[PDB]
């Protein structure tokens, strides 16, 4: 009631003995009082309620997306508000995520444009990749000036892989991959290795073998342990 | 009448016909092959969506169109519709910007789709920073680092459509003890000069380092190991040869630039000799012919500029020779005119081809066009005569 | 250049003092437009002076040498002091005049604090004033209640 009726002084200080229930209230997805609600929550040293609120903000096309100028502004304000997390509520991890988020949209868009211009490459299997027979279809529908088709963008994004993004799978399995199970990690790592040793043997010029091996030493992949070299 | 940074990196791109000077906050791009003296000024602000790592200073260089019809020539009456793609190096990220005219000032999320990013190798023993960029398309971009690492980036994949894929390091980091550039092929690149367009997706690229190592790299767009045609140190040879006609060329030798002649196997080397009986510097034009057909070399002629005995070291960059390669008709290719570019004179000469002993190897025609000290070379390109 | 840098705190205080008088003329004890005119003069002055000081410092080669630190310390003093001073005003205006723009103007100084101009939001944290400043903004809204 209070959060709606702009009675914020009464909420914290006049009823000091229902506090424990008030932690339940914070755990709400949004308290109800609109987009002015979340602001109040950053202000009180009651940040935990607001992080959860802001999620509902970013899917509303009427709170961001009124116009271009206002949209860019809103994104700035959310970021700045994140900076004002103290130690009251340990939303420091969320703070980092809000910052990360413009870089995330760029990664998304980046890869999307490539796929639109036939960024996805032909499958190695045979003369042409079967995936493309699917990839082309998804590009065209979205190339037509018509309504945004959410499903089409999701499918399109992952299916055909940037060669600018092959390094991250190798990095990830070294650092994090013993958690997935050795046997999983070994399998994926072995897949890439196969292809690498399937070219040096074809001809006579190796130098292929060391580049992948010596390459993992630069970022200390062996030091991460259990990471084999091309073999 | 723009804001000026302390650092100004220019390159004139005659492969596309657009002119560039860049700041390290913005790039200013204009149609320099226009038929009117006046030109529009495309200003492109730097992104904060983009990612950037280590100390690498922003060099910006133009690249072929990719959303607009391709320019394999300098082109356009004054259209800004055909201004190519853009590559800006921020850190370890080479970022290629597609469109640059549909950039709105109240949205920046349409800029995102035009940004493609690539991570270039990290771990260096003598550091990194983009020093020179030479558009040597058709093939791609070769960029030099001050340490002496040399990176080839193909801007197209194999579908002939845009994608950055790192081709190969021409020069790799030497992690051999002690030296990092001190006793290797890596040292400070002093020239990145285009060599002839032999077609077939190949471009000769001449690489001359400060030590006096001459490297000829036959680049081709697709290559996981480019072939080096020439690899000889010529510093010793020059010093020796200048004792047969000049008896005061004893001591002090600097190699300043290398640039191709009309003949592609023949390279002109810019040198200085110091006369210690008068404190004069005679700039010596040396025609050196390279055999890439045996990886051998011979010095053909050494010519001393006889009326030009000034010591003139350039205000911006080090002394450069220019001999613009042929691209248009021009009657007679047996004599070579050489432009020696300094910010206070242009010595125009022509050097021996006669092997006269009845007129010596110098004392031919020499003319000087004196300039003022307000020439500050930001970048240079050539094509035609 | 020294005179310019030192003057910035002082000019804002001079306007501040004129405003302390104006404070006693709030609550419709002078016509409302004259009080808002004075108020606009004062708000903009203080903010402007912060901005000016930042620019001067950064591009005089004092952010390009290791003498910087004495200046940073000077900035530390100026920024939270002026910002606070300005922020505690407008709260007073909001109750006395009963106009929500001043609820907005109080709230608006929170965005300046979070902007990086030598990381103003760290100074406030460090000093322990960030919560104090935050709670005041909330209470401005409670004035319409």
């Amino acid at each position: 009631y209070l959060i709606k009726h702009k009675k914020l002084n009464d909420l914290i200080f006049r009823f000091p003995q229902q506090h424990d229930v008030l932690i339940q209230f914070f755990q709400e997805s949004a308290p109800k009082y609109g987009h002015v609600a979340w602001i109040q929550q950053i202000l009180d040293g009651s940040y935990a309620d607001a992080m959860n609120t802001l999620k509902n903000i970013t899917v509303d096309d009427s709170k961001k997306g009124e116009s271009l100028s206002e949209c860019e502004l809103h994104l700035n304000v959310a970021k700045l508000s994140s900076l004002l997390v103290e130690k009251d509520n340990l939303d420091i991890n969320t703070l980092r995520k809000i910052q990360y988020n413009l870089d995330t949209i760029d990664a998304e868009k980046n890869i999307s444009n490539k796929l639109k211009k036939g960024e996805v490459q032909i499958c190695k299997r045979f003369k042409n990749g079967s995936i493309r027979e699917v990839f082309n279809i998804l590009v065209e529908e979205l190339k037509s000036t018509t309504v945004v088709n959410l499903s089409d963008l999701v499918e399109l994004y992952s299916m055909l892989d940037d060669e600018e993004s092959l390094f991250i799978p190798l990095r990830l399995l070294s650092v994090d991959g013993n958690l997935l199970n050795f046997e999983v990690k070994k399998f994926l790592n072995a897949l890439v290795w196969r292809r690498i040793v399937l070219l040096n043997a074809s001809n006579e010029g190796d130098k292929l073998l060391q580049h992948i091996v010596k390459r993992v030493f630069d970022e200390e992949l062996p030091k991460n342990n259990d990471f084999p070299l091309p073999s | 009448g723009f804001s000026n940074d302390d650092e100004l990196n220019g390159y004139i791109d005659m492969q596309i016909g657009y002119g560039l000077v860049n700041d390290h906050k913005k790039v200013y791009i204009w149609n320099i092959h226009s038929t009117q003296k006046d030109t529009p000024y495309i200003t492109v602000p730097f992104r904060s969506d983009d990612n950037d790592e280590i100390a690498v200073a922003p060099r910006c260089i133009l690249t072929f169109p990719a959303t607009m019809d391709e320019s394999p020539l300098a082109l356009n009456p004054n259209d800004q519709d055909e201004t190519g793609g853009l590559i800006i190096i921020k850190g370890s990220k080479a970022i290629y910007y597609e469109d640059i005219n549909s950039i709105n000032n109240l949205n920046f999320k349409l800029s995102e789709k035009f940004s493609h990013e690539l991570e270039l190798p990290i771990n260096s023993s003598g550091g990194e920073k983009c020093d020179l960029m030479l558009n040597c398309e058709p093939a791609g971009i070769v960029l030099s680092t001050n340490m002496g690492r040399i990176f080839f980036i193909t801007i197209r994949n194999s579908m002939g459509k845009p994608q950055l894929k790192l081709g190969k390091l021409l020069n790799k980091p030497f992690k051999l003890g002690i030296w990092s550039k001190i006793f290797n092929t890596n040292s400070s690149v002093v020239s990145l000069r285009n060599g002839p367009i032999l077609g077939k997706g190949t471009r000769l690229v001449y690489i001359t380092t400060n030590k006096g190592i001459f490297q000829t790299w036959q680049l081709s767009a697709t290559n996981s190991h480019p072939t080096k045609l020439i690899d000889v140190n010529i510093y010793e040879a020059i010093l020796e040869s200048l004792q047969d006609l000049y008896p005061f060329a004893h001591g002090t030798l600097k190699i300043w630039d290398s640039h191709p002649l009309q003949d592609e196997s023949s390279q002109l080397f810019l040198s200085s000799i110091y006369d210690s009986s008068c404190n004069e510097t005679y700039y010596i034009l040396s025609t050196i012919i390279f055999d890439s057909s045996s990886n051998s070399f011979t010095i053909f002629s050494t010519y001393r500029l006889n009326t030009f005995m000034e010591s003139i070291t350039d205000t911006k960059f080090k002394p450069k020779i220019f001999i613009p390669q042929m691209e248009n008709a021009n009657d007679t290719n047996e004599v070579t005119s050489i432009l020696v570019m300094f910010p206070n004179a242009v010595v125009i000469t022509q050097v021996n081809s006669k092997l006269d002993s009845s007129y010596s190897m110098r004392r031919k025609w020499e003319d000087i066009v004196s300039l003022r000290n307000d020439i500050d070379i930001i970048g240079s390109g050539y094509d035609s005569k | 250049e020294e005179i310019t840098q030192y003057e910035h705190l002082i000019k804002g205080i001079r306007e501040y003092e004129e405003w302390q008088k104006s404070v006693s003329l709030l609550s419709s004890e002078s016509n409302i437009p004259t009080l808002i005119e004075k108020l606009q003069g004062f708000s903009k002055d203080t903010f402007e002076l912060i901005k000016t000081f930042l620019v001067d410092l950064t591009s005089s080669n004092f952010a390009d040498s290791a003498d910087y630190e004495i200046l940073y310390e000077i900035r530390a003093l100026y920024t939270p002091f002026l910002l606070m001073e300005l922020h505690k005003k407008l709260v007073e205006a909001a109750k006395l005049l009963k106009i929500p723009k001043f609820i907005s103007e109080a709230l608006a100084f929170t965005s300046l604090v979070a902007n990086e101009n030598d990381k103003i939001y760290l100074l406030f944290q460090s000093s322990g004033k960030l919560k104090e400043y935050l709670d005041l903004v909330a209470r401005t809204a409670t004035l319409s209640n």
